[PDB]
């Protein structure tokens, strides 16, 4: 048996972090260059 | 529940949204991902 790929799993950084919550959400805008790091990080791997 | 039911809780959920772009032609659509058409129709 030889692995050829692995599953393709990426993640809604704003979903993750805050469950949906408005309060949580207007504490997160303060961040986002974080976010808008890993969700074009995942968005690499799978693509490649 | 005090009416004489037993309900089952699921924590929320949120439906999938994924962009298609063409630079080129500077196109795009949406896809719901695992979801079906009915749904997205109704919600």
């Amino acid at each position: 048996y030889i692995e050829t790929s692995i599953q393709k799993v990426t993640v809604d950084c704003k979903q993750y972090v805050c469950n949906g919550f408005t309060r949580c959400e207007k504490l997160l805008v303060e961040y986002g260059q974080f976010c808008s790091k890993i969700n074009q990080a995942l968005h690499g791997a799978n693509l490649r | 529940s005090d009416d004489g039911n037993y309900y089952c809780v699921r924590p929320c959920v949120s439906v999938p949204v994924s962009v298609i772009y063409d630079k080129s032609t500077n196109l795009h659509a949406t896809l719901f991902g695992s979801v079906a058409c009915e749904h997205v129709t109704t919600m």
